[PDB]
RNA sequence: UAAAUUAUGGUCAAUUGUUAGUAUUCAUAUUAAUUUUUUUAAAUGUUUUAUCAUUUUAUAAAGGUUUAUUUUUGAAAGAUUUUUUGUAUAAAAUUUUAGGAAUAGUUAAUAAUAAUUUAUAAUUUUGAUUAGAUUGUUUUGUUAAUGCUAUUAGAUGGGUGUGGAAAAAUAAAAAAAA
């Protein structure tokens, strides 16, 4: 009788991607907030493991009709800065948006430029980032990034295709997220290193006469505190830790 | 007993219960009518059915026909003939 | 196919359906019409919506607005009661005049 | 607490419910996983006292409990009572038996002439045992019985069971595997609300959302099907692996001090019965190879190889390098067998872990022996050779990209570095496992010994404090052993390790408890605080009530 | 009702008012209340260093501590080797 | 209905059942049919989410959910980095393909257990000792068994068209567990569930207090 | 246990399945082993013994048969336990080895009871006396031997019990070696039974064990067997077996009374077998379980006269020495008295002659179930009747 | 002694309502019916 | 599960597919997996023999049953409705020959 | 038509206060009274917070009329975590009136959330609908009494759509985050 078919406890909800306050606009720094760490981890993975389809030819040439269906969510690296076809280029100059590549620019690779390429039909988007110089990370001989001339004429560019105005789930790179170890501290001990018998193992702790130097005398604060952080449910310093384990805060 | 089948996928079953009057030490049998549910239209008027309560199916339908204990052979044969399961009565309720 | 399943709780009808049998009374013309004109109206409505979408959009907007901007859309217990006029009798007459009677069925 | 599983099984009885074989299996499985083998046997005894004949899956669960507990008498009673009459599937036999019992129903005549107690249905598992046994698990039953007899020491019975099992699996077909039934849980069809916080929700650490495993596994797992989906020869490989596993657990049970790492100097040297144990295991492996022959080349043996490496590394104490050599020789033997040249497969993480553990055992030591602040190492220990071999192995594993590097592998690498005495274990930990893995505090239990050898006492202390801050920032609590290790050096480094609340409650509780024990009067029993009497819902005897009859002044009869 | 009190206090983790807490402390079922404070002894003063010194001076060992905790919270019917042998089945094995 | 006639009707039913058991004498071995499901659960209505389509306790596994399948092994050409560089090696994946599946279906299944982000990334074709297999040919027509060395040659294309629209755990029962991190053949499926809380009975039925006279049962 | 293709077995099929050759084995010892195996069971072991995929009528009949077997085995279990308890009691009271207690006599019992009563233990002496008197009636090492062996043969016939007597983990009593014992005492004992007792099926059906067909066919086979050993040129057919043309030794199985008798008809003559020996004629009828049909089953005097007259016409025997005897038998089994009387009047052979001719009749011990007095009275009257002579 | 079910009911009422079992309500109140309409 | 019901349009839609699978199977028959498919088609035929059915639908049903070599439990009702169709005006020799071929292939 | 058999050879009893439970006064009880007392005059301080805000704090009365209900998991309890997944919405059954009849935002079916559809629909003389009276209520009282009689637990579709839940304009107090 269309009223006694089911319960009403869990009704249909409006899709999460049709609410403006849930969709990330690509013209704001919040877009670059969501993607930068994925680029950092992808470059770290590419530096230490051969990932299959990350280094490629000029550009993935899919038909103009399948472009927006097959292309979005796809990522690839290329040697030298060359931009795809049929795109309008917008170079982001906003410091509030460029601040989010600081850990990418310093600890992985110096970033030359960041640009947003909007399709002529305004339905697909390409975040493309040009890096310069060699990697600040050690690159393995087998790592797929070691097959790039620009890394290790010295600039190479990453491209990441995504749909505009979608929730932050679009801006997710999960499959490029497997932690492969980088063997830096073991090569010296390995047989491949002639700096192999030069290290003297420490099997025993040295006999210690001195005790650890005492810390400077503890000075109680002199300002008005907000209360007990453990009581107010503030994690240590509001930064990290556990409410139960209070530390590094006042007292 | 199935009493009416004018509604689709629904059987009206007349059921009886007992009320007790201590003063007169009496056991008088009352009657109650229930909308049952038979999805395949297998109940004919005059069937002795076993009915069981369940979830609600309609505004007034919270029972179903668990089993037909004694079908109306005459009713089925009349329906084969193309008549009504039981000839309609000639008396009824007054209009005023 | 005349006895339901005591342990699974299946009715006579489900037992027969699982056995592959058919215990259906001979239907009259009006009953067969009831079982036949379910598809015709669906096809008519779907064809209407496919053929002239301006009027279909208008009618759908009317329905949606009339529902959304409607009172008693909470899906609380009062709205969820099956028989409002009989479950809530004291409301009728002196508070609610939608129903002029408190009994519409065997209950 | 684990007792609660047994309590909830008993509430089913007290509520006049008939627990099903699935309830019994679940209770036994949970209690065994919690380690309460006596409670598991109590569950079995409850089943028997209820007089429900066990499905073969219930038999298998009880036999697993018996295998782990090393009790052969339990399994022998179970065998004589139930497991006998079990047979392997024959070539002409029907693969799954047709369902026999028809669901309970009553006709119009039975509903009238039968009594209520006969018309009543209560889901009795005895009615359904035979339709539960539609699939042959006698293969599993025989494997479990062989394990039980081997653990109990009855080698003749072990040989009986194993020979019967192997000849059956060489000369008889595979039975159809029982598909998993998804009606045992009440999960929702889909997630009602899509929240999916980002992996990088925290600006401090990297979290693991419900969508993606975004931190790297904390434990290595084997990539294999379930025991029921194996072929006959595949399950024969599995049987050899499992009897080796039982040999291993019995060796560990017999010599608990030679199998726990860095506890006593006996850990370094193989015991007296190790040679006979290894001879038995190796002759069994050769028996497997001879029996299967060329067919073995098309059977996955990663788990068997991992078991072989573990049994040789624990019972046999062979070096990690020799362990890798044995693994490579086994893989090359398998590849060569089959006349299919120019194609050999690689080791997996499941056995790369075993070789790394062999290296870690090589480099292990006895910490703070005889209060001398000196760690006693194995005789003839060569840190440079061990480090060279480990570095080569790690480079090979990294060069192979199809190995997933769970956290335990990095743990063995770090432990080997610390034991070998190189001062780069902390650097490797920071670069490879700090931010990219969900690491426990055993890593820090090793890195603390690494730190203790620092030239500067202040460097030692600061490294300890930074390790604690890491425990805080990345959600890895500091374990009791790590905290005690750091406490034992409170005089030299004054690194506090106990909370200002924990120490106060310790003070008060401990002083009160010592005072209470030393007092004599309060040692007397207290019935009000000692126990609960009759936690059941109803009285244990009839107080006379109720009175099911009215009264003269009462008209409301029913 | 001591059995029901233990049920609701332990498994249901219900709350306890101070007046009932004081009344029950008289029965040996609970410790004296938090507000049953003697006017004479002032409240304690805690020092981390002294507390640490005491804890190190007499700290329990890992296994004894864990076994006391297990006996108190998780289980109390742990059978001896003698009881396991008694329960173990005998020669005929049927 | 008059209850006094219940005894007479019981006698009549007994005699009728005896006449039935005595006259027709046509029982026999009949295949039992799967009991299907019933829409008439008791209590109040259930929501869409929990409509798993079974409303009674059935402790058996009927035929429709049982499938006949063979444990095939599929070989892969993988390259490992040894000190020299890029040594060729072999990788295998365990697949449980139904006996009646086609080679295209087996390939599509292999696409689904390739959790490895490195193994099944480019279009490949199945072959036996080099001889490529017809993708619309049944396993029985090729005679392939578990002891059949079968290789996957990866043509160096890209953008392998995938459709995760079919859940890894799809049986005729149409269950959809959201987590697809492991195949049903690999999942143990019997383990303690920590995502829940055990709940005790906090609602006394009839007995609330000092004296258990009768317990106000019902 | 029950199997999808398991089925019940007939006598020929049982003999074919257990067709083994043996020369020497102690029936009593192997039977004791098999009975201890049975007694060392739980009630569960009797559970899944009905083969599935079998029609409901045969399924229910097998259920009655197996329940009867289980009840008889339990009764013998209780009797055996009580007998052993009395053995231990006598051995403890007297001090004699319990092994030699089974060969003592009333003189020894008297002397021991006198010693006990002299030592001042009157209650203990009474216990000893009661135990010995109760045990001299139940202590024979082969007490219900035929019943026990027929029960084992019924287990063999069921076809689902072959596998419950092996695959047991035992331990060597002396060396304490745990092993799996695969010897099948049930197989050996059933092979010996089939080899030796060529008409164990007849004994099993006579005892009332067969619920499917009863004992009528086995009775016909037994009667034909005795006819073949009593005549010297015997020709048999479907329903008629004849000896010589001068001795008038004819057996004729007329019909089946149980199925022939309809409950709503009025006819007085329905007989199972008709046997004429020389000048005498006998009508053997198995009394139907229905008391309201036994009366229509027993033929009338004038119908008996007509049968005699037709016999005289056909076989030319003078009407002078033609005499008919009507014979009634129990519905579902035979009594020992019934069998001896059947031999006495139908075949005119005495008790010693009967036991010489068939060995097992000597100790075939069966009694009329006291629960049915109607049959006892009717059979008493019919067997006490005189030869109707015309 | 043995108590009625009324004792159990009174116990339940006392426990739930805290001693409130009854009020000893006046029983002999003299009611009257006042007719408003015509005969 | 009873959440659906098939009419002759659905049954005629399905039957050709099952016949095609039959012809593509190594033997002539389908796996045991399709027992419930055929049982549902059987119950649908049995039920819809009571409603009002067109000549084309009946003919297609007969041809599908012939193709799938499936004899329904409502064979009697099907042949009765075929009798109630043979002598109609809409019936032509093409329809009659198809009906006779299907009935021969079945019976 | 059974016909009066000769052992009469065993008498000597009962009572010892010891209980298998509705018991009847047509006038004594039972009520307003012979014995009715005692007070009561409104105008009002919950709290913590980051401060013109935010967090915690869900059944007062009169009136109107009352089916015969309710475990929002959603807040708290509460813990080594984690869900606003921890099945709360249902049914059976018992009512009154000196002048006794019609009722309807209507019944079922439905690919129909939000019904352009289909049907010979549904309630009622086994007493409906409306109107009148009207919380229920083995608890009160009375009696030899399955009779008569009496009653106060509650609940509340337009006042914020907030909240886990409207129960929200008053709070003998159930102590409300040191």
């Amino acid at each position: 009788s269309r009223r006694f078919r089911y319960n009403t406890k869990f009704p249909a909800l409006v899709s999460y991607n049709k609410l403006p306050w849930e969709v990330v606009n690509h013209e704001t720094p919040q877009f670059h907030m969501h993607v930068a760490p994925h680029y950092e981890q992808l470059l770290t993975l590419a530096a230490s493991s051969p990932v299959p389809h990350i280094i490629s030819s000029k550009h993935i040439d899919v038909p103009r009709e399948h472009r927006l269906r097959l292309l979005p969510g796809m990522l690839y690296l290329l040697d030298g800065d060359t931009l795809p076809e049929e795109f309008t280029i917008n170079r982001v100059l906003d410091p509030t948006a460029l601040q989010y590549y600081g850990r990418l620019s310093s600890q992985i690779v110096t970033v030359e430029a960041v640009r947003m390429l909007v399709s002529d039909d305004l339905r697909l988007l390409c975040n493309c980032i040009t890096f310069k110089g060699p990697l600040h990370l050690p690159v393995a001989p087998y790592a797929s990034l070691a097959s790039l001339r620009g890394a290790s004429s010295n600039c190479f560019t990453l491209y990441h295709f995504v749909r505009p105005n979608r929730p932050p789930k679009e801006l997710q790179l999960e499959k490029y997220y497997i932690h492969a170890p980088c063997v830096a501290p073991l090569s010296e001990f390995a047989s491949n290193s002639d700096e192999r018998g030069n290290w003297r193992p420490r099997l025993q702790a040295p006999k210690r006469t001195q005790r650890a130097t005492p810390l400077p005398a503890y000075r109680p604060p002199q300002s008005y505190l907000m209360g007990l952080a453990e009581r107010l449910a503030v994690v240590p310093g509001g930064c990290f830790g556990r409410r139960s384990l209070m530390w590094g805060h006042w007292f | 007993y199935v009493v009416g089948t004018s509604m689709l996928k629904t059987a009206v079953v007349a059921t009886n219960h007992m009320v007790y009057y201590p003063k007169f030490n009496q056991r008088v049998s009352r009657t109650k009518r229930f909308f049952a549910h038979d999805e395949d239209l297998a109940c004919v008027e005059g069937d002795l059915v076993h009915i069981k309560q369940c979830r609600k199916i309609s505004k007034y339908k919270h029972y179903y026909v668990f089993s037909i204990l004694e079908p109306n052979v005459e009713g089925r044969e009349r329906l084969k003939l193309g008549l009504k399961a039981v000839p309609p009565p000639l008396f009824g309720y007054p209009v005023s | 196919g005349l006895n339901g399943c005591v342990e699974t709780g299946r009715s006579r009808s489900e037992v027969a359906r699982d056995l592959g049998l058919s215990y259906t009374r001979p239907l009259h013309e009006n009953e067969k019409k009831q079982l036949s004109h379910q598809a015709v109206y669906y096809e008519r409505l779907a064809k209407f919506k496919m053929e002239q979408p301006e009027a279909a959009r208008a009618m759908e907007r009317e329905r949606f607005v009339r529902k959304f901007s409607g009172m008693f859309v909470k899906m609380d217990i009062r709205s969820g009661a099956p028989d409002f006029p009989s479950t809530y009798r004291r409301l009728l007459g002196t508070k609610v005049v939608r129903w002029a009677s408190k009994r519409h069925g065997p209950n | 607490i684990p007792q609660e599983a047994l309590h909830w099984l008993l509430r089913m009885i007290v509520d006049n419910f008939n627990p099903q074989h699935v309830h019994y299996i679940a209770a036994m499985k949970t209690l065994q996983s919690a380690g309460e083998l006596d409670m598991a046997r109590d569950v079995w005894k409850i089943m028997e006292r209820q007089q429900t004949w066990p499905c073969t899956a219930t038999i298998c669960a009880y036999l697993d409990v018996c295998v782990e507990a090393g009790e052969k008498t339990w399994a022998m009673e179970a065998w004589n009572r139930y497991c006998t009459e079990l047979k392997f599937l024959e070539p002409g036999e029907v693969d799954p038996k047709p369902i026999s019992r028809v669901p309970f129903s009553l006709t119009r005549e039975e509903l009238l002439y039968l009594p209520k107690w006969k018309k009543h249905f209560d889901h009795d598992p005895n009615l359904d045992v035979m339709d539960l046994n539609r699939f042959n698990r006698t293969r599993e039953v025989y494997l479990r019985m062989a394990q039980v007899m081997l653990a109990g020491g009855e080698r003749n019975a072990f040989q009986h069971f194993f020979t019967k099992l192997e000849e059956a699996m060489l000369n008889k077909p595979t039975p159809v595997p029982e598909p998993p039934n998804p009606h045992l849980v009440r999960r929702p069809r889909w997630a009602p609300y899509e929240h999916c916080k980002s992996v990088h929700h925290s600006p401090w650490r990297l979290q693991n959302n419900g969508r993606a495993l975004a931190l790297g596994p904390s434990v290595t797992i084997e990539d294999e099907m379930q025991s029921r989906f194996f072929s006959n020869d595949q399950f024969l490989v599995h049987s050899v692996k499992e009897v080796l596993r039982i040999v291993l657990q019995e060796h560990k049970r017999a010599h608990p001090t030679e199998c726990t790492r860095c506890k006593t100097e006996a850990f370094f040297y193989k015991t007296k019965d190790a040679d006979e144990t290894l001879k038995f295991c190796d002759d069994l492996i050769e028996r497997l190879f001879a029996s299967l022959g060329v067919r073995l080349s098309n059977l996955n043996t990663s788990s068997l190889l991992s078991t072989i490496l573990e049994v040789f590394r624990v019972v046999g104490k062979e070096s990690g390098a020799a362990l890798l050599q044995r693994a490579n020789e086994f893989l090359e033997r398998k590849a060569s067998l089959g006349d299919a040249e120019g194609s050999r497969e690689n080791l997996t993480a499941s056995n790369y872990l075993q070789v790394l553990s062999g290296f870690a055992d090589e480099s292990a030591f006895v910490y703070n022996t005889k209060k001398d602040g000196t760690c006693q190492y194995k005789t003839g220990f060569d840190p440079r050779t061990t480090m060279r071999h480990l570095a080569d192995v790690v480079q090979e594993i990294a060069g192979n990209p199809h190995v997933t590097w769970a956290a335990d592998m990095h743990l063995q690498v770090v432990e080997t570095m610390v034991g070998c005495g190189t001062m780069k274990a902390n650097d490797y930990f920071v670069r490879n496992v700090l931010r990219q893995f969900s690491w426990d505090s055993r890593f820090l239990e090793v890195l603390y010994v690494e730190y203790r050898r620092q030239d500067d006492v202040d460097m030692w202390a600061e490294l300890t404090k930074r390790a604690l801050v890491w425990t805080a920032r990345y959600n890895a609590p500091a374990s009791e052993r790590l905290r005690r290790l750091i406490e034992d050096d409170y005089d030299t480094i004054r690194v506090q390790t106990r909370t200002f609340r924990e120490l106060a409650v310790f003070q008060f509780r401990d002083v009160e408890e010592r005072r209470h024990s030393r007092d004599v009067v309060n040692e007397l029993p207290n019935p009000w605080y000692d126990y609960v009497a009759h936690a059941l819902p109803f009285p244990d005897r009839d107080a006379g009530y109720p009175d099911e009859y009215g009264d003269l002044g009462q008209w409301r009869a029913p | 009702d001591i059995d029901a009190f233990k049920y609701w206090f332990g498994v249901k983790r219900c709350r306890l008012s101070m007046k009932p807490w004081a009344l029950l402390a008289k029965a040996g079922l609970l410790p004296p209340s938090l507000t049953q404070n003697s006017k004479i002894m002032p409240k304690p003063l805690f020092d981390k260093e002294s507390l640490m010194r005491y804890y190190l001076a007499n700290r329990k060992d890992e296994d004894v501590m864990a076994r006391e905790k297990y006996l108190n919270y998780e289980n109390s019917m742990v059978k001896t080797e003698e009881e396991r042998a008694a329960e173990r089945p005998v020669a005929p094995y049927l | 209905l008059k209850a006094g006639l219940l005894g007479h009707y019981q006698q009549e039913a007994f005699e009728a059942r005896k006449r039935f058991e005595e006259s027709t004498t046509y029982p026999g071995p009949i295949r039992a049919a799967t009991p299907g499901d019933t829409r008439f659960y008791s209590g109040s209505l259930e929501s869409i989410l929990h409509d798993t389509d079974r409303h009674y306790w059935r402790a058996v596994t009927d035929d429709p959910r049982v499938q006949h399948l063979i444990p095939l092994r599929i070989r892969f050409k993988i390259f490992t980095w040894v000190t020299s560089g890029w040594e060729q090696r072999m990788q295998v994946v365990q697949i449980m393909a139904p006996k009646d599946s086609t080679i295209a279906q087996v390939k599509d299944l292999v696409l689904v257990e390739n959790q490895s982000p490195y193994l099944c990334v480019s279009s490949f074709h199945l072959a036996i000792d080099g001889k490529e297999l017809d993708p619309q040919k049944t396993l029985g027509e090729y005679g392939v068994t578990e002891q059949s060395q079968i290789d996957a040659i990866e043509q160096n294309d890209h953008l392998l068209h995938r459709d995760d629209e079919r859940p890894r755990d799809w049986t005729v029962d149409e269950i959809t567990a959201e987590d697809v991190k492991r195949s049903p053949y690999k999942e143990m499926e019997m383990q303690p569930l920590q995502n829940l809380a055990p709940r005790y009975e906090a609602r006394p039925k009839g007995y609330f207090g000092r004296t258990y006279y009768s317990g106000m049962k019902q | 246990h029950a199997t999808y293709g398991a089925v019940p077995l007939t006598h020929s099929q049982v003999t074919s399945v257990y067709a083994t050759d043996g020369g020497k084995v102690d029936e009593l010892g192997l039977l004791e082993l098999v009975e201890e195996r049975i007694f060392s069971w739980k009630l569960n072991k009797w559970e899944m013994r009905i083969p599935p995929n079998l029609p409901n009528d045969q399924k229910e009949l097998i259920r009655q048969e197996q329940e009867n077997l289980k009840q008889i085995l339990s009764g013998w279990r209780k009797c055996f336990g009580a007998l052993n308890a009395d053995i231990l009691q006598i051995s403890s009271l007297t001090g004699v080895p319990k092994e030699v207690v089974r060969e003592k006599n009333r003189t020894w019992l008297q002397e021991e009871v006198a010693k006990l009563r002299w030592m001042g233990e009157v209650n203990k002496a009474a216990l000893l006396r009661d135990a010995f008197m109760r045990l001299e009636a139940f202590g024979s090492r082969d007490f219900m031997f035929m019943e026990r062996l027929c029960c084992i043969y019924g287990l063999a016939r069921q076809g689902t019990f072959d596998e419950a007597f092996t695959n047991y983990i035992t331990e060597d009593p002396v060396t304490n070696d745990i092993f799996v014992d695969e010897r099948n005492p049930f197989k050996e004992l059933v092979a010996h039974i089939v080899r030796n007792y060529s008409q164990i099926d007849i004994i099993y059906d006579f005892l009332g064990f067969n619920y499917s067909e009863g004992y009528r066919s086995s009775l016909r086979r037994y009667m034909e067997y005795l006819q073949c050993k009593t005549a010297e040129n015997v020709r048999a057919s479907g329903r008629l077996v004849t000896g010589d043309k001068g001795e008038h030794n004819i057996l004729f199985d007329y019909c089946v009374s149980r199925e022939s008798l309809v409950s709503g008809d009025s006819c007085q003559g329905i007989i199972d077998f008709l046997y004429i020996n020389g000048n005498d004629v006998t009508l053997i009828i198995i009394a139907s379980d229905n008391p309201w049909l036994r009366n229509r089953q027993l033929p009338h005097r004038r119908q008996m006269e007509g049968i005699a007259r037709r016999v005289c016409f056909v076989l030319g025997i003078p009407p002078s020495e033609v005499r008919i005897r009507n014979l009634l038998l129990p519905p579902t089994y035979l009594d020992k008295g019934s069998i001896v009387r059947l031999n006495d009047i139908v075949f005119r052979l005495s008790n010693e002659q009967s036991n010489l001719l068939i060995p097992w009749l000597t100790n075939y011990n069966k009694e009329l179930d006291p629960k049915d007095v109607d049959y006892t009275a009717l059979a008493k009257t019919t067997n006490e009747e005189e030869w109707l002579t015309l | 002694p043995w108590w009625n079910f009324q004792t159990e009911h009174r116990q339940r009422c006392v426990l739930m309502y805290g001693g409130a079992r009854t009020k000893n309500t006046h029983n002999a109140n003299h009611r009257v019916f006042i007719k408003k309409y015509k005969r | 599960a009873g959440k659906m019901s098939l009419t002759l349009r659905e049954v005629n839609t399905l039957l050709p597919l099952l016949s095609r699978m039959r012809r593509e199977s190594p033997n002539g028959a389908l796996d045991a997996r399709f027992d419930r498919v055929f049982n549902a088609i059987d119950t649908a035929i049995g039920a819809a023999m009571r409603h009002n059915c067109t000549l084309d639908e009946l003919l297609d049903l007969a041809e599908g049953l012939a193709a799938c070599e499936m004899v329904p439990s409502a064979l009697k009702q099907v042949e009765m409705v075929l009798i109630r169709s043979v002598m109609m005006h809409e019936c032509s020799p093409m329809h009659l020959r198809r009906m006779l071929q299907a009935m021969f292939t079945l019976m």
